[PDB]
């Protein structure tokens, strides 16, 4: 449902025998291709942020600001892990570049993408997102599509 | 002990007369491995890993290289321990039944220990076949009147996730609608990557029978080989006969990558320690068995059900 | 601890039933080697 | 070395556990030969020798002799080197995600070096011997968004100056025209003094499905099988199905003088020594391979593609 | 390994100038007990009996006897995982920075690792003792931008399902007021069958002070800590009490009973500072190290803290 | 196995972060050992 | 120098991967030594 990795138990193996595009999966976390170098923060998460632009949230000052998804011009990072136990989700700033997976708004390579509201990728103004695939379908609701975000143009 | 506890003497010594289960020709032996567990559930970890894009060359300097994720899945299967109970003649009370090369009353029906419990077993082990290829519990010929058991706790006919092939009543005398429906689920089976192997066929007295019939100077049974054979990188396919079924076509392949045998060690026949005792000659013990244990991937097992009406 | 080694001789109940599934395996190993197709 | 590092002792451990590739399958034993290079390329020198003229009579007294003459011919083998990166446990850390009967976060899908490495070389494997059959690198079904690959390594499937044949979309479902051109490219190959061989043919899974039909009680495997004993020599014909091969039928001699694989010793997965370290308990390592090596003489491949659209 | 890690070295050569926790002044020996984990949760299961009805009498033949049952509980209790980074000279510069005096770059503020792990350490037990006491994470005075934790990780003074008592803000200086709101609470106190412990009482320095006015006009020869100490032996089987002062308590009193059977502290055995094994490295001469620490493990039964809040607003 | 005893040489840092936590208990046993309230 | 043996120590990472293409070549030789086409 709404988890990266459902604690989720069947009467059955699942049928993945095979090396090609088993991938596109939602438990998949990381980029695809990642740099020794990058930065990776962490955040206590508001809501489930996973995949998605996130930005600053605060409350009345008692607990320690957290992150939420959202993008525009309030965009901070990317969302790409979280862990359940604790809370917290593992942001990459946006002054770092990132290559992967990313929640798509319900799309051809090449397109320019940028960050909705809600943190998720939408077709283009203000954010460096190219889409590297089409779109794959998870759910009903739920979409992904392989990105590279570089930046604020 | 054994100074002590005849009975179990006597088990020790008889145990060897059992015959082995039938079961054990349905799968190769890498596919059988036991677990320690007499009543419960334990869930089983998959761990699988994947390529997240195309590899990095390493030419000059570079420090963002592809990556390689990793996935799991766990399963639970179901154990349920079972038990029975038979009459006997006590210890000290054979030498006063010690006939001519015969013990026990034939009149009272009683045997001695040893006899008894090689003969209960027999039925056990029977009874643990045929829960094995159907996955029900019947003592009946109709296959009613059956034990409820628990969830995750299936056999090979009623594995859920199967492709499951329907032959209808008007055509249940037809060989070539029925390999229609053979030809239609082989081709609806998904092996993936370990296809290369040896595949096993099980079917009814009523379905050999019409498998040696000439096929509409080759015979059905040859087709049907042939046609599986195109599937499994020509390898090895095994026909076997059950009288449990009725009406039923079984194709499985024996890997041990995609369908596993667990059952649990204790899942054959073994005496209990209890021991019914009186003032009387009778004595009575029981006999414990462990069910569960089959695991299968899915789209993977062939079901073919030829209606009768 | 198997009851097809004579030399056995178990000390409890509990030994006696882990020398029973050890003779069944034994036996299923057996069974797999004897095993013609 | 194995009292510092523990990955290399890890590694030593468990390189048992990795099935072989099933590549080998494909190759005779004499027909593959290891080399010492991880990237750049080796030029291969292959002598000839050949007569000028009939020989010469050696009667009496005589000084002009006929002579043999010598040829050289060099081929380049490109080679390149490729890297993966996968996220584990450390080893400090393992002993806080030991559970029972598996260690490893089920959740966070994070997992020992061991096992970790193990999955990912076996995935590596399966992407190298999708190489070694198509000529090409790519981790989607479609075999779309190949990785760019150097000039002079190809694979079975796109070596080129070798027998094309190519069957019409109108015609995809009629094995004789299929047949038909089968027979046309086995008549074009050109074994030369060579012929007397052992022959390998691989086909994708519908074409393997389509052979066992009857031929117009034999059966189309049986005429291909005996159509290419006709040109060599009646030696053994071996048919594999591939599930790596789509549309494709490939037929070549498995005879070390006209097909030759000389793979760096370094192909397979190799560990790097390089581990990714942090003040958490997760940690990256790397996995080397080695792609290309692949000769073959001119006109000694069948390639049949039958179009779909 | 103290061949090749001069951290390590150093670390094991300076643990012993590290003090001892105060937080041990607040628990008796026995209720203090370490487990195996870093970072996770625990389950403890709590057996109980009962009786079904009246015994039977044994004459003659009986065969129906009366039966004893049994029932359990279980309690989760969760533990968290925190970590500290500190920078320092790195060993093969210090020759560089010595100084007859000191060693070390003043106008840049670095130490030798050694001073830095001490001082480092100090400070993070520090914070380590104000959880245990107040259940929250917190670097400033005002008590805000407080770390969000885990569930089932309480300190004592936010124990939930407890007494609360709340004297009001024009009676802060009324002694006799405060000893009536204490009163009730030890009165709502429920210690079951295990009354008959020594008690512990946690108050501000402020307090501290009040309690050692004569008792009230004034009287002679008794102080408001005796009374408070006859009124808790009162409840407690006329057993041991004993005071203790804190200065992270603000107007705030705290009672509770010194047995294992009650309230009972299972911190991580990582709970204290440990370095980390990973130090970062360059060119230059400026090295930094990683401190990791444990929190969580209170558990106490419900009912048996006293809590008492003076408002001063 | 602990920091108190200095004839103790760990071979690895695991061994030497199990002598810290034994340090640590020892000390807290020796506190309340020495307490007096 | 194979990792098969038990009497090989390796001495450094280079020997260890020696040892890896050496495994490697064997396996392969009794993957042909065991084939039965």
């Amino acid at each position: 449902a709404l988890m990266k990795n459902p604690q989720q138990d069947s009467g059955l193996l699942s049928n993945s025998i095979d090396f090609r595009d088993q991938n596109l999966i939602f438990s998949n976390s990381g980029g695809v291709c990642t740099s020794s170098k990058d930065k990776i923060e962490n955040y206590p998460a508001k809501g489930y942020p996973y995949k998605r632009g996130v930005k600053l949230s605060f409350g009345d000052g008692t607990t320690e600001l957290e992150v939420e998804a959202g993008g525009g011009d309030d965009l901070y990072g990317v969302c790409s892990d979280i862990d359940e136990f604790s809370g917290m989700a593992t942001v990459i700033p946006i002054t770092n570049n990132f290559t992967g997976y990313l929640t798509l708004k319900k799309v051809n390579p090449g397109d320019k993408l940028n960050f909705n509201q809600h943190g998720e990728l939408e077709k283009v103004k203000s954010v460096n997102a190219i889409a590297l695939s089409k779109a794959h379908k998870l759910t009903e609701d739920l979409f992904i599509v392989l990105a590279s975000v570089f930046g604020n143009r | 002990l054994f100074d002590e506890n005849y009975y179990a003497k006597a088990v020790a010594n008889i145990i060897g007369e059992v015959k082995d289960p039938i079961m054990y020709k349905w799968f190769s032996p890498d596919q059988i491995e036991d677990v320690d567990l007499q009543m419960g559930y334990q869930k089983t970890v998959k761990w699988d890993a994947f390529l997240n894009a195309n590899p990095t060359t390493i030419a000059n300097e570079v420090n963002t290289i592809s990556t390689i994720g990793f996935s799991s899945e766990v399963v639970r299967l179901n154990y349920l321990k079972l038990q029975y109970k038979f009459r006997h003649l006590k210890q000290t009370s054979e030498k006063f039944y010690t006939s001519d090369s015969y013990i026990g009353d034939i009149n009272n029906n009683l045997l001695p220990f040893a006899q008894a419990y090689k003969l209960a077993s027999s039925e056990i082990i029977k009874l643990i076949n045929h829960f094995v290829l159907t996955g029900t519990v019947s003592i009946q010929k109709d296959g009613k009147n059956q034990k409820r058991l628990l969830p995750n706790m299936y056999g090979l006919l009623n594995m859920p996730e199967q492709i499951k092939e329907e032959v209808a009543s008007g055509d249940k005398d037809k060989m070539d609608k029925i390999f229609e429906k053979i030809e239609a689920g082989l081709s609806k089976l998904e092996l993936g990557d370990e296809f290369s192997t040896p595949m096993m066929v099980i079917v009814d007295p009523a379905t050999s029978l019409k498998l040696v019939k000439p096929y509409a100077c080759e015979k059905w049974e040859d087709v049907l080989i042939q046609t599986i054979k195109a599937i499994n990188n020509r390898e090895d396919v095994y026909i076997e006969t059950s009288n449990l079924l009725k009406h039923k076509i079984l194709i499985y392949p024996l890997n041990s990558e995609l369908i596993k045998f667990k059952p649990s060690k204790y899942m054959l026949p073994t005496p209990n320690e209890q021991v019914d005792k009186d003032s009387t000659d009778v004595a009575h013990s029981y006999i414990d068995f462990v069910l569960g244990g089959l695991l299968a991937t899915r789209k993977t097992i062939l079901q073919v059900n030829i209606k009768q009406s | 601890a198997s009851l097809l080694d004579s030399n056995f001789v178990p000390i409890n109940f509990t030994e006696f039933v882990q020398a029973i599934s050890n003779t069944y395996k034994q036996r299923r190993i057996q069974f797999y080697e004897n095993l013609k197709r």
